[PDB]
Order: C-alpha cells, then structure tokens, then sequence
C-alpha cells in the first residue's frame, strides 16, 4: 500500500492530479497487453488499475466485457496473469500496481493464499467488484496482513455510516463512483460529488479516485477541481485495443496520445 | 446491516457491486414491513385466490403406479395461471414493488415461465416490465415469448456467453445496477443476494401448506417424501419449507443431470460442483480448477443453470433434503408417460421431478411409499421442442 | 320412444339414419341411470375437483372497467385442466362411455380445445381416442395438434368442404355409424341429435352453479347478466342453466359475426339463419334458399360453424335469453384488451363474449351492471395465429 | 306407390328378383346423366333410386360424397332436378322411380309442398336417409297423401318393435340394411339378413331390397336367395361415373355391361 503513499505525496508536492487508466491483463494477448501496459506508463499513467479475466464480471459495460472475452480467446488465466503481473513489476519498481478482481477468483482458491500471491508478486492494492462493505471482513484482514490496500468503494447513493467505513477499512486510495450503472465511456455521470469529496477528507479516508465513464481530458480537470486526488479512466482506453487489433502499430500510437492527454488534464 | 439472517449455515450473503446494497436494504426492509401488513397480506391473498386460481389440486395418480406399492400425488401447480408455480411469488414482489414506488419491472427468465409471470402480474399491476431471455431459450420455449409480448413485455435476447438463462441473469443485474431507483428486479428463483432467497421461498410457501393440509384430508398422514426440480430453487422450497420441522418428510430435489453428469454437460452444482461466489451469493458453482464460472447445460431452460439457491446448499450439507439427478433422456420418458397414461402435459422441469418419482417406485416396487411430486408447471411451452426430438427418433 | 324430451320446442329432435337410432337410445338410458348413481356422481365429482381443479377461479377485471359503472366479473375456465370448459362434460362422457363398455372413443374438433379434452380423459380413463379435425383448424389451432398427439390421440385431418368444424363434425358422424358398437362419439358441443344438448348441459352446469354461488358470496346479490360465445351452445348453457328461473338475470350469448354478417362470411344462425334439419337435429342453420347447408367463417375455430345447439333456439325464441353477435376484429380488440390490462390471454372464442361485454359498458359507461363473462379458454393455441395478425398490422 | 306393386308382381309371376341401380341426378351433368339414367333402364334396371344433390349427405361414403360435388361442381339444383325427373317420366311410363332425400332438402320449403312436387313429376317414392321411424310422422303423412310410398329402413339391429312398425307404416319397398356404416362399395356385409326378411313377411312388410355394399353380380343373386325381393347397387355403379368421366362413351358402355350382369344374377 506504500506505493500509493509515495504517490499522493509527490502529486500533492506538484500540485497535481493522479491519472490511472485500466486495462485487462492479456488483452488482446500475453505480449501486445505487456507493452500496452508499458505504453501506458511511458504516457504518463501514475498508477495502473488492472483487470484479471473472469468468467462473469457483472460490474462491467460491453466494452470491457469484450476485453474479458478477448484476452479468454488467447487462452489468459489467472495464473499466467499473476506471472504478467511479476514482469510488469519487475521493469516497474514504483508505479502503484492495483488489480480489479471478482470475488470468485479471491475466494477460489482460499482468500489468504490469494493475497500472499498478490504481495509475492509486488501488488500494492485489490477492488474486488462484487463484495460490498457488508461482506468485506475476510478480504480486507487478508489484504491488510499481506500489506494489500482494500480499495473500497463510496458510491453516490453513500449515506454517512457507509462514508465512516470506507474511510477507516480502505488504504491505498478510495474509489469515488461516478454514478450508477457498469462501466462504460458512453455514460457520463450526472450528480456533482462535492459532497462526498469533502466528507471522506473530514473522516481521513484514502485519497478518491473517481471512477466510471471517464473518457475526456476535460473530466479528468473537473474531477480534481472538484477535491479528489485522480481519475481512472477504463473503457476510453480499451475501446482504443479494441478498434486498432488489426494494427498493433497504430493502437500503441494512440494510447499514447490519449493517456499523454489525460495526465496532461491532471497537472 | 440487515434486518434478518443473509445467510443459510456458510451459503447466502450478499455479493453485489456496493452501488445495489440500497436497493436490496429498501427490499428487504419493505418485504418485512409487508409480512407484518395485514391490508398487504390480504391484497395478496385475494389475488391468489380469485386471480391465480390457488388452492391447487392434488391429483393421485390412476395408472402409472400400478402394480407397485408406490401411492404418488401431484400438486398441480400447472393449473395456476399463468401455468407455472412462478406466478405465486411474482405476486407478492409486484405488490411489494408497488409498495416501493417501482414503476417498473426488470425479470429474467429461461424457460419463459417467469417471464410470462412477471409480465402478467406487470399487465395487471400497472407495471412496465423488460425480460431478459437467453437467445436459445427464445427459440426452445418460443411459446413463452409469444405470450409475453402478447402481454405488452419487452423481451430483450441475451446472445452472450450461453445465450440461455445465466446470461439473461447477469443482464439483469447489469440493467439493475443502473436502473434500481425506478426499476425493480423481480428475481424468479429462491437465489442471488439476500433478500431474494428468503422473499421467494415465503412467497411460495403456500404450496408445502396446501400440499400437507391436502395429504392430511386424503391420506390421514403425512408423505413418506416430498419430490421436487432444482433450477435456482424456488418451487422446491416452496413445496419443502413447511415439512422441514417435519423430520420423518423426505425432501428429494431434482437437479438436472443433462447428457449425464460425467459429460459435464449439466446443471447439478449442489452435488457435482464446489462453493464459490456468483450472482449475488455464495452457493455450490459449476466452476472450473481456477475458478472461472462454467456454463451449465439442460434440455430443461428452466433448470439449465450452474448454480443453485443458498437454503439448498444448507439443508443438503445438514443432511435435512437429499439431491440426486435425472438426465434429459429420463426426463423425456416421465413427461411421455404423463402426457399418455395420466393425461397431463408436464413442463420438461417438472418431468425431472416426475422421472425421479418413477425411479423410486421402480427400483423397489413393494416397497410401500406416499409420495408427492411438485408438478411446477404445464408443458405447453416444451412440446415444439419435445415433438421435434421425438420424431427425429420415433 | 325415448325416456326425455328430445325437443326444446320445436328445436332438437334426433335427426340421423335409423342405423344410429340404438346407440343413442343406448345413451340416453345410461346417462339417465349414471344421474341417479351415487357412484357415479361421486366418481365425476372427484375428477372435477381433484383432477381438473374445479371450483374454477371468479375474477374482477381490475382496469378494463376503469371509468365506467361496469363491475365485470371473469369465470375461469381458462384455469381448468387442459385449458378450456371443454374438460367438464368430457370427464363426464368418458365415464359414460366406460360404463357402456366402450373402448374407443370419436370426437371432433374446431379450436382443439375439444380434442385435447377428449385425449387427456382417454389418456386417463383408458381410452383409445380418434379426433377428426378440419385441416384449416390443423394450421390455425397447430398447439393443440400437438398436444393431442403426445397425449397418443389419433388427430385425422379433415380436407372435404370447408376443412374446419362442420366438415370434422361430418367425418365423426359418418365414422359414429360404421363403429358404434366399440366407440362413443364423446361430441363436443350441446348440438347434435338428442341426448347430447342434454347430456352436454347437465355436465356443464356447474359452470353456472359455481358463478352463482360466487357472486352471492362476493356482491350479495345475481348478476345483471351472465354472457358467453356460442359456437354449437355448451359453455353458454353451462353458464345459462342454474340462471334460467332467475327471471332477472340476462342471458347474452354472443355468436361470431366474423367479417360481417352483410359479408355472409360468420357462424351467426340464430339471428341470421333459418330452421333446418342437419347434424341430427332441428335447428337453425346457414342455408341457401333451396336448403343447401352453407359453410360458415369466423376467425375463431371454436365458433365456425353454421347451426346451433337447439336449447339456445328455444330460449331464444321465447325471449329467455338474448342473442348477439361480434366480428373477427371487435374479437381481437378484446383479446389484446384482456392480455394488456388483465394479464389473461382468452381464447378467442371466448374474447367474443368479452367483446360484447366491453361493448355494453362502453356504450353506455354510466350504467351501473354486474355483469359475468364465461371466459371458456385459454389462448394459448391462439397465439401464433393472432401474432400473425397483428404483425400483419402493427 | 302402385308402380312398385305392379313391379313386384311381375317380378314375382316371372320367380325373379329386382335389381335397381343407384345414381345422383346431374352427375357428371344433366345431359350425360340424362343418358346414364336411360343406359341402366335399358340394360335392365327393374327400378331406379335417384340421389338429388346435398351438401352433406352424412349416409354416404366418399363414391357418393363426390358424385354429389360433381352434380354441384355442374351447378346441380333441387329445381333442375326435378325437371330431369319429368323427362325421366315421360320417356319411362312405367319404371318405380324413388328418390333419395336428405331431411333438410325436403323440410326446407314444407315438407306437404315437397311430396306435392313428387307426385306433380311422378316420382313413386321417397327414402330421406337422416329420418328415423321415430321423427317420421310428418313425412309418412305427407307422403301418403300424395300417393308416394314412404321408404323405411330395416337396418341389422332392428329388434321386434321396429320391424312392426317398418311393416305397418311402410310401402312400396322395404330397405334391408347389409351392414352399419355409409355408402360404399368397399365394405360389404356381415351378417346373414335371413330371420329379418322372414319377420318382415310375417307382418306383410313391403317386399324387401337389400342395400348397401352390393357391388357384385353374386350378391344380388344372394340377396334374393335369402329371400329378399331384390337389391340396390349404387357406389359400384357411380365409380363407373367416376372412372369414366373423360370418356361418356366408355362409360355407358361399362354402366351397360354392369347392370345387365347384375340384372342377370336376379333371374
Ligand atoms: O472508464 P469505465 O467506465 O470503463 O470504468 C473503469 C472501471 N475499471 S475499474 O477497474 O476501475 C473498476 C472499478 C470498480 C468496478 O466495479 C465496482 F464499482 F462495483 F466495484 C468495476 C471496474
Ligand atoms: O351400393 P352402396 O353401398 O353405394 O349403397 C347404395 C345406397 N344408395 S341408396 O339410395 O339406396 C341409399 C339408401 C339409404 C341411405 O341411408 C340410410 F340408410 F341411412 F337411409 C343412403 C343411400
Ligand atoms: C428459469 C425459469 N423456470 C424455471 C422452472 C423451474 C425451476 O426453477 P425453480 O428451481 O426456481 O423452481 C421449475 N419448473 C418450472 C415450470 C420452471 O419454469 C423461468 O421460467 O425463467
Ligand atoms: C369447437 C371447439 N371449441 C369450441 C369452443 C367454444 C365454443 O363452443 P361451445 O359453444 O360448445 O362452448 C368456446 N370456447 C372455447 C375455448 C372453445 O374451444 C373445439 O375445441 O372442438
Ligand atoms: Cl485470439
Ligand atoms: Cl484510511
Ligand atoms: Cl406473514
Ligand atoms: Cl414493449
Ligand atoms: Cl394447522
Ligand atoms: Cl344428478
Ligand atoms: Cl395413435
Ligand atoms: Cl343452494
Ligand atoms: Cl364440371
Ligand atoms: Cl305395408
Ligand atoms: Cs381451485
Ligand atoms: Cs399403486
Ligand atoms: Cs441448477
Ligand atoms: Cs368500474
Ligand atoms: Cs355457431
């Protein structure tokens, strides 16, 4: 969780922003994910949010449930993500690592041998999609004794029992919802969360990323005009694989662009 | 917090995305004000009486029986309208959604059954309902999807993954995640998160009370076993739920065995799968080694699913209810025999139920037992697909 | 000689070759014997109830009266086994057949409701059961061709004249005449030679009977009118009977006007027909003017058919009971009204009956009535066909 | 009615049998059953029987069910029958003509006008074949007044009662039933006929002809052995309508060859 630490305090120092993109680890496959990722970093991404391929990731909007799809076509499991997830760190010492799991691949093969696997490989956090709050005991004691961040998240329909949780279970960052729904960029949040913003600081929470439909410089401004210390920006980027697979050229060329923008927003 | 227990032993809980734990808090908390409502409780009544046509009938078999010590009852929930047990608790979750200011429905279904509940309970109610269906099931169970555009539904196909019922229940929940301030999703099995497991069973429990008020009139006893299908889980914990304190009942579930449990082309988590996270709730999966969720497969939509409501999970690890399996080819020959020597045309779900029934009494003929199937539904939707297969043979 | 009445006035009689004469003397003494048998009446009464689910369901329409001083009240025969009022008289004649040793049984169909009724009891009571069937009839009521067929019935297309019901009701008779020793011709309808109105009333009335009962209970008082479709006459008489000396209650039935009567393309001889002799009895008929019987047109299977059971003649004509008709489209406004509004989708026979009575609250909304509507079947072996329709438009 | 009277006493002093053909008027048109109908009395036909056109003759098996659509398919009317009976008449002085009704056709403009219009054309008898003893009174009575003899049926399962009341009420003929069923020469009868020819006389019934099923010289030779006065051949003689159609000339050379070998057997 240290990394994310490291972060917030040279970003804050540059007065700047945080810009994290998301992808699916194997997406389109082992070696082209491997250097989208280095692409990524090279642009400017502060941190990564990285997707194992599940099954069933209800969470998530056509677009990255196609990137689930494709990196299933090249044949990805969890257990070749995990040796992508030690090559990534292994060119990479300080880039916050943060992975997007559902609960079935934590608990599968028992949730404290998943976490160990996460700190073996040099993983700084976890968001596991489809455990709320409510459910989170196990996850979040294991994450915490194999030095994960539980990565909660604050949605828009939070009320202040839910604020005072979030604020003293997670680590790392909080997760501020942009609105409803699944992922997508086609779906732009609607409610100002100033609010939330300035309660989570009041109750010492982990610096907010806010997350969901973020596909333009111009949102990435507002979200930290708005308070919070980043976005994360998801189906923008991997809607980018998705129309270049044909040109692998092409599609690093245009990640770059758009990432180099987006961090460009941040400062 | 909840207001009541999530779980069942280990099995239940509530695994969605935080943004739906207010939805299902607002569920739950209208569902136990409703229980205690007696204007609520008679609302539904009424509609199950003079509407839905309850109490059903208890048939006793004339034929299929004979010459054995077997003495078998079906509870004729195929006489409800709509022609399944999934009107009972589609009922009471429309009223419960009118009591939350819903105006509109979001339902599920494979076989069509559901669906057709939702969208007439939505026809009668006032309701603006949208049914996600897998696009295989839209062709084996097309009946259903006549009727429920007849009715004024939206019927929406699901092509990923299956195109059968899993897929049409994580676009449900997809849509409801984005839809939960003016749409409820009215869930059609005793499964998902909490408070679905516990609503439907409550909703459905009539047909365990007819059922024992019914053995007792005709019988003066109570079963030797009680005898249902095991999709998700609704119509057999609504046959089970009032004889579980009554510990001489067998409870028998049927899951569906599809080409044979070793093809690993069924649906029989609860026996033939491992505990894992899905759909809302922690429940027997049909998973692989690393922990990816398989695809089930069934000739029955109704049942073709790889996972299974929590209580059940509970009460087979207990040892309370006993689950086997029954293969397509078994549930073809029970729903042949029903249709020419009893006269009834049984849903291809409920003939799982029926072929297990037959099995039993087969295997041990003087044996003597009082057995009752949960007939769960009528078969009207299954008989294209069931013609087409039988003439390719006979 | 006969030991009842064959006449309804001038209307009835038995009008067939003198070859039948002993089969139908031979039925009449066992239906008078079996109605004076505790046996009997006991073994009947248990297959009502406990086999097709009787009493039947009293709905109150909930929105289609909404603006009106109209209180509208659904029998359900739609919930009966088998999906139709059909199910009533035929557990009845099956019994008949039975206790005159018969081992086959003949039937005819239009709508197929018939076909599956006779098919199940005979699936149930031992039967071997053939059912003629027009080949028009075959396509547009296709469900229930299959549903007789994996009931094991023998379904005989029927190609002469018009290939709908009179044309099936032929082929019955003339088969009637070569096989009577063996078969009982189990006919669908109140029509035909005497005994069948008779015959078909009694093990209908409780149509009526149970109405009744249901209103006193639910409004303390008769309704102001009962109404149902009237193809050869049975569900309206089922309905009639146990209201007929309550002189205050109206007793509508509604024939098919289908695309006009000034087209000549309905199945409306009560109003628009003239006496004739056909099909064993004196009634009105279709005809031309050198009494050559017409064939009849509505888009409704169940009612095409160009005479009409002879009691409905006799109540007529004596200002008993009122007789109207309703075209193909006011049927289907009424059909798609019941399933967007109520959550029920009729069969289109009796969307007729439903038509009418939405018509007379419509036409004058500020009438305070009672009124019941037989809703004979269910629309299932619709559905396809009315799609059809309404994609064809809509 | 004295026509058959006179028949049967010939037949009768000449130790023979009657054979009468069936036809329906008008098949395959007026003028060739004109023809047809001037064929079988040539050839031999002691009487005639003479189906008019119904639209559901539910006596009749599919031979006859398509001799009455052909007459139809040739615009065939009541009416035009009836003006093909008056030619009959006035070409054959003589020959017992009976016609075969279906109830409706006779009923439709009152049953008294019916029979009138018989005796105006000189038809000497009326069977209508969906009346039963039972319903018979109206017709029996008109029929009488007007000089025609009612036909009854005597069908297998006659018990003692209706044989005396086929006796008392009947003239002209009485028709002896082969068999149960329709028209048709396919099936042929069962069951010997002899103690119902012998009642029969025993009550002074009318003399019996034995119908249906009779489609070969044997058994109208049969029929008289067993006593009865004679038989009625109909479905055999129509399929030779039937196979013929293309070739008028054909058929009555077929029609002449059938009936005088049938005719032959009655000797
Ligand atoms: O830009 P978008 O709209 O594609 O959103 C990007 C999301 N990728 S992610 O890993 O942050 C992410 C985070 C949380 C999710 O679900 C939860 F909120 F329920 F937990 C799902 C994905
Ligand atoms: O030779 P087949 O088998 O064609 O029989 C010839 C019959 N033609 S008919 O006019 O005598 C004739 C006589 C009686 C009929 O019906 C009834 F018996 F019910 F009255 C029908 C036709
Ligand atoms: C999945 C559906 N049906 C399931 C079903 C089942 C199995 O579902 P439960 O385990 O929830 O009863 C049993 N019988 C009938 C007639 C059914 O339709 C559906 O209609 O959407
Ligand atoms: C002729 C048929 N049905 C008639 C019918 C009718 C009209 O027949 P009656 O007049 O005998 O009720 C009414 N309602 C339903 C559902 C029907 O199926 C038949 O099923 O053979
Ligand atoms: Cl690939
Ligand atoms: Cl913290
Ligand atoms: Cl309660
Ligand atoms: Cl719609
Ligand atoms: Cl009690
Ligand atoms: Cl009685
Ligand atoms: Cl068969
Ligand atoms: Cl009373
Ligand atoms: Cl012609
Ligand atoms: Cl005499
Ligand atoms: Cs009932
Ligand atoms: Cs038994
Ligand atoms: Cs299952
Ligand atoms: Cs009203
Ligand atoms: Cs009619």
């Amino acid at each position: 969780m240290e990394r994310y630490e490291n972060l917030f305090a040279q970003l804050n120092d540059r007065r700047e922003g945080a810009f994290v993109p998301f992808v699916t680890l194997g997406d389109p496959g082992i070696e082209q994910s491997l250097k989208i990722i280095d692409t990524l970093i090279d642009a400017g991404a502060d941190a990564l949010e990285l997707g194992v391929p599940f099954s069933d990731p209800l969470a998530d909007g056509p677009t990255i449930q196609n990137a689930n799809l494709r990196a299933f076509a090249a044949g990805v499991t969890p257990a070749q993500c995990f040796e992508m997830l030690a090559l990534i760190r292994e060119k990479h010492p300080t880039i916050p690592i943060g992975l997007l799991m559902y609960a079935n691949l934590v608990f599968n093969n028992g949730i404290d041998a998943f976490y160990a696997r996460c700190e073996q490989v040099g993983v700084d956090s976890v968001l596991v999609a489809d455990v709320p709050v409510e459910e989170s005991a196990p996850f979040r004691q294991a994450a915490l004794r194999h030095n994960i961040a539980p990565i909660f998240i604050c949605p828009p329909n939070a009320d202040d029992d839910l604020l005072r949780q979030v604020a003293s279970y997670g680590r790392g960052y909080t997760y501020l919802l942009s609105r409803s729904g699944v992922t997508g960029a086609e779906n732009r949040g609607a409610l100002p969360l100033h609010h939330l913003i300035e309660k989570l600081k009041e109750y010492h929470a982990a610096p907010a990323l806010q997350g969901f439909g973020i596909s333009s410089p111009e949102q990435v401004s507002a979200a930290v005009r708005a308070g919070a210390a980043g976005a994360i920006s998801g189906s923008a980027i991997v809607k980018i694989i998705e129309k270049n697979l044909a040109s692998p050229k092409q599609m690093l060329a245009e990640l770059r662009s758009f990432v180099s923008a987006m961090k460009a927003a941040s400062r | 917090t909840t207001l009541l227990n999530p779980y069942f032993g280990e099995f239940g809980g509530m695994y969605v995305p935080q943004i739906l734990m207010p939805a299902l808090n607002q569920l739950e908390e209208a569902f136990v004000s409703a229980q205690k409502d007696p204007e609520f409780q008679a609302q539904f009544a009424d509609l199950l009486k003079n509407y839905a046509g309850r109490p059903t009938a208890l048939t006793k078999c004339q034929n299929i029986t004979a010459g054995t010590r077997t003495t078998l009852y079906l509870k004729r929930e195929d006489l409800l309208h709509g022609g399944a047990h999934k009107t009972n608790q589609v009922l009471g979750q429309a009223l419960l959604a009118k009591r939350m200011g819903k105006s509109e429905i979001i339902a599920e279904t494979g076989a069509g059954a559901h669906g057709v509940a939702s969208a007439l309970a939505s026809a009668l109610l006032g309701l603006k309902c949208r049914i996600y269906m897998g696009a295989k099931d839209v062709e084996r169970q097309s009946p259903n999807v006549f009727r429920m555009r007849l009715m004024g539904a939206e019927v929406i196909p699901v092509h990923s993954g299956s195109a059968t019922l899993k897929d049409a229940c994580n676009e449900a929940l997809r849509d409801w995640s984005g839809s939960y301030e003016t749409a409820h999703y009215m869930l059609g099995t005793a499964a998902g998160p909490h408070p679905y497991p516990t609503i439907v069973r409550e909703f459905q429990r009539m047909i365990g009370e007819e059922t024992k008020a019914q053995i007792l009139d005709k019988e003066g006893r109570l079963p030797d076993a009680v005898i249902a299908c095991v999709g998700g889980g609704s119509n057999a914990i609504g046959m089970f739920a009032d004889f579980i304190n009554d510990t001489s009942v067998g409870l028998i579930g049927v899951e569906p065995g599809g080409h044979g449990i070793e093809t690993g082309e069924h649906g029989a988590p609860l026996k033939h799968g491992r505990v894992g996270i899905y759909f809302g709730m922690k429940a027997p999966m049909m998973q692989t080694a690393d922990g990816q969720i398989e695809e089930s497969y069934s000739i029955s939509a109704g049942l073709d699913f790889p996972s299974v409501g929590p209580q059940h999970a509970y009460l087979n690890s207990i040892g309370r209810a006993d689950y086997v399996s029954i293969t397509d080819d078994e549930a073809l020959e029970a729903f042949k025999t029903l249709c020419r020597h009893e006269g009834i045309i049984p849903a291809l779900e409920s003939s799982h139920a029926l072929a297990h029934a037959l099995k039993m009494m087969r295997e041990q003929p003087e044996k003597e037992q009082l057995l009752v199937v949960n007939l769960s539904g009528r078969g009207d939707k299954d008989i294209f697909t069931v013609h087409d297969i039988l003439k390719a043979r006979e």
